[PDB]
């Protein structure tokens, strides 16, 4: 129960929802000795947070969008960002002026990559299925 | 088994995840959605 | 150890960034560490601004090059398919 | 006119063993034979055929003899015995034919209207489908010069009918047959790119050296023309090129996913019935 | 004569090479499109001329050398791929 509700606060996008979780509930992640996540786990909570956006909106304001996620300041709001360029969390190119921030949606690549690098693991563990298949058939 | 270790110690889910997303976040909701059309 | 990851994480990819906008994370008053910088990244030194170009960068496509490795796959697939067989 | 020509085992074969005939008398030359034909479309077939005696002299170089009272006997024969068969052409066993070839098809061509020459080889080596096949016409040319006959390539096959393959394929006690749907294709695929490689390494050999030595003509005229053909295709991306990648992997999704699905059902009858006549048919047993 | 592909042109080349007015190039290449000796498409929305095809012609003795070393660029590349085709397929077939 304290754990779900912990998952339930890390897939949304609210900080403070996380950070609330870990005041209640920390009483028990002291007995599983689980505290190694928690530091680690706020990294992904606000490259999830801004995964979010960046698909959902078309262009956004460095701004306003730190109210949102309780950034707090415009400085971060820049860092955010540049690592998540760094670690190719979103194609977006940003313009500092004001500034502002735009994205942009690119495909067709897509199924070229992807599906290929699936079925070598599929096809793959199929002949595994049909090895360990012709093993057991051939003890009679 | 219960031999070693552990002596030590459609269906709705797929769209029990979306209610999930309903329960943390605007209730339902009637009421709200009631007194959204009053505040302008 | 952060000062030069200003220099990495800033670009790719930001389009512009304006002089002392730049100045104010460097901070100092006028360094020989943002000409240093002039010298390492580029990279462009434009008037009172910055720029990523060109482009974004070395705009990658990229065409046949991937071509080669998506024959290779389905090379050794094509393998894969011949061991069961 | 001729689109392809078929030519059986049996009367190669009946080339080769000629072969073994002036084999052990020798000499010099190649063996020189009439072909017989069936025509039945525009398709040409051949089934049987005769050897005729042939002697090239060297002074004389382009002197060529054969001898038509024999031909008239044995022909007259195989159309007593075979109304269908009748004469298509002539053949001999090269390798490589010679400038004095020409006339030999002018000579029986008052035997038939359009006389196909075949090439064989008596001794396989290279570079693939054995044979040739040539057809006399005359194209002229852009020069006016008086008309030269030069002979066309036919592209030829090996086939049979029925009797035909029988002992064809009871013969060899070789090799697997085919088999379809594994080894018959991928031996095959490897064949398309050592057969194309060897065969476009050699001719490509041959342009670099037809401008060193083998002047003249060349080139011209058939090289440059058919050289800049060579450079119409470089041929890739960009564009659209780019955009087949995805429908031919997604092509390939569909017969993965049928792939997967039937894996799964082998393992099911395979490893249900199996354990089954396993343990249950062992439990009876002890 | 260019090297190419890259083989698209613009009104501004031919308005220079053939010195005639812009509205005259229409017929102009027109004219070679019903003979058959370039089969190429013309933009006129932006007046560019996109070629197709290609009529040869003779020859010149450095288009013979080059001729043959853009020939053997041909050979070995394709033999040097296709032996990487039947490198990863040799050990399974034996």
């Amino acid at each position: 129960m304290p754990y779900f509700l912990l998952t339930q606060a890390v897939r949304t996008g609210n900080l403070a929802k996380f950070n609330q979780v870990l005041d209640q509930f920390g009483e028990k992640f002291q007995a599983d000795g689980t505290y190694t996540l928690i530091i680690r786990l706020r990294h992904n909570v606000i490259k999830t947070g801004v995964r979010m956006i960046s698909l959902s909106y078309s262009r956004i304001s460095l701004a306003d969008i730190a109210q949102k996620l309780q950034l707090d300041s415009p400085e971060d709001a820049e860092f955010i960002v540049a690592k998540a360029i760094r670690d190719g969390v979103i194609e977006a190119s940003i313009n500092h002026e004001k500034g502002y921030v735009q994205s942009k949606e690119m495909i067709d690549i897509y199924s070229t990559r992807e599906p290929q690098l699936a079925f070598h693991q599929r096809i793959s563990f199929c002949l595994d299925i049909h090895n360990m298949s012709v093993k057991a058939m051939r003890f009679p | 088994m219960s031999e070693k270790k552990q002596p030590v110690d459609e269906d709705n889910w797929d769209d029990d995840n979306v209610e999930d997303d309903f329960s943390n976040q605007l209730r339902a909701e009637l009421e709200k959605h009631g007194y959204k059309m009053e505040t302008s | 150890t952060i000062r030069d990851e200003i220099a990495g994480c800033i670009e790719k990819a930001y389009e512009k960034i304006l002089f002392t906008e730049a100045t104010r994370i460097l901070f100092f008053n006028t360094p020989k560490k943002m000409t240093d910088y002039a010298k390492k990244r580029g990279w462009v030194l434009g008037p009172n601004n910055y720029y990523s170009f060109a482009s974004q960068q070395q705009k990658p496509e990229d065409t046949t090059i991937p071509s080669t490795e998506l024959a290779k796959q389905v090379i050794e697939y094509a393998r894969q398919l011949e061991m069961i067989v | 006119a001729v689109q392809k020509v078929v030519v059986h085992p049996l009367v190669l074969l009946s080339v080769v063993d000629h072969f073994n005939r002036i084999g052990k008398v020798g000499n010099q030359k190649r063996v020189v034979g009439v072909l017989l034909g069936s025509w039945q479309k525009k398709v040409l077939d051949v089934s049987n055929s005769f050897a005729v005696p042939f002697d090239e002299d060297d002074k004389d170089d382009s002197v060529w003899f054969l001898d038509h009272d024999y031909l008239e006997n044995m022909y007259g024969m195989f159309k007593k015995v075979n109304a269908r068969e009748r004469i298509v052409g002539w053949y001999h066993t090269g390798p490589k034919l010679h400038k004095n070839d020409i006339a030999i098809n002018e000579l029986m061509k008052r035997y038939c209207p359009n006389s196909v020459l075949v090439i064989i080889d008596v001794k396989p080596k290279d570079l693939g489908l054995p044979t040739e096949a040539y057809i006399s016409v005359e194209e002229v040319h852009d020069d006016g010069t008086p008309t030269s006959k030069t002979f066309e390539h036919v592209t030829s096959e090996i086939g049979a009918e029925e009797a035909e393959e029988v002992g064809v394929e009871h013969l060899l006690r070789d090799i697997k047959d085919t088999t379809v749907g594994t080894l018959s294709q991928r031996i095959t695929n490897q064949v398309h790119g050592l057969k194309g490689l060897n065969s476009k390494l050699l001719d490509i050999r041959s342009y670099l050296e037809k401008v060193a030595t083998g002047k003249l003509p060349i080139n011209h005229q058939i090289i440059y023309q058919l050289q800049d053909v060579f450079n119409l295709l470089p041929d890739v991306s960009l564009q659209e090129f780019v955009k087949a990648f995805y429908l031919k992997t997604n092509d390939q999704m569909v017969v993965v996913y049928l792939a997967s699905l039937i894996r799964s059902v082998v393992a099911l009858h395979n490893l249900i019935n199996n354990k089954i006549a396993n343990r249950d048919a062992e439990k009876k047993e002890g | 004569t260019r090297p190419a592909n890259h083989r698209q042109l613009t009104f501004e080349e031919i308005a220079k090479s053939a010195k005639i007015t812009v509205n005259e190039v229409e017929l102009l290449v027109m004219k070679a499109l019903s003979v058959g000796l370039v089969k190429g498409s013309i933009d006129e929305v932006d007046k560019r001329v996109h070629m197709t095809w290609v009529q040869p012609r003779v020859l010149d003795l450095q288009q013979i050398k080059g001729m043959k070393d853009r020939l053997e660029f041909w050979c070995t590349d394709v033999k040097s791929m296709e032996m990487l085709v039947e490198h990863q397929a040799h050990d399974i077939l034996t």
